[PDB]
């Protein structure tokens, strides 16, 4: 679980890095959508900081 | 020819009135809503950027 | 070309939550293996228990 | 002539069509963006010298 917690804290700053290339690009519309693609990753991340606390 | 020319509007109108129809239901007639997406909040976070 | 834009964001809303249920299966996937290990772990210790050869 | 002109036109529609609605989708949509590359901080830090 330590593997997985590390892939998906990387994996979320691509894609707040590829909405902010969007809004300079004015193409809110595929923002969104990034940003949408980051939220399931930070909620995911904290179930492995519970799992893994605990085991 | 005219006995013909009413089966294809027989069609038509079967095809039609199913799409139509089914263009209703607030799961579809929500998606043609462009801040359905849900992430209107931390979007406008980001804008403070 | 009313019905095509229509059809063209249902499109679009569909493949937005194969990726969102693909990253949850992954997790899901970690937490049932979990479980299953310490399912027979508890079996094991009680199985333990029950022979009490320390008693004998 | 008249009748062949117009499965011309049913081609050209049909491939048109596909690869119109294939331009669609993130991994495409993104790939037209210059600094899609993801390295743009280490670029700007070798900038440096």
């Amino acid at each position: 679980t330590e593997q997985r917690l590390n892939q998906d804290t990387q994996e979320a700053k691509k894609w707040e890095d590829r909405a902010k290339l969007a809004l300079t690009n004015g193409e809110e519309n595929l923002a969104r959508e990034a940003l949408a693609r980051k939220k399931s990753l930070t909620d995911t991340a904290a179930a492995y900081q519970t799992q893994l606390a605990q085991q | 020819f005219e006995r013909m020319e009413n089966k294809v509007l027989d069609m038509e109108a079967t095809s039609q009135a199913a799409g139509e129809l089914a263009g209703f239901g607030i799961e579809n007639q929500f998606a043609q809503l462009e801040a359905s997406s849900g992430v209107e909040d931390e979007l406008a976070a980001l804008k403070a950027s | 070309r009313t019905m095509s834009e229509n059809l063209r964001r249902n499109l679009a809303a569909l493949e937005a939550k194969i990726s969102e249920a693909k990253t949850k299966k992954n997790m899901l996937q970690a937490r049932a293996k979990a479980a299953k290990a310490n399912a027979e772990l508890q079996q094991t210790l009680a199985a333990a228990a029950a022979a009490a050869a320390a008693a004998a």
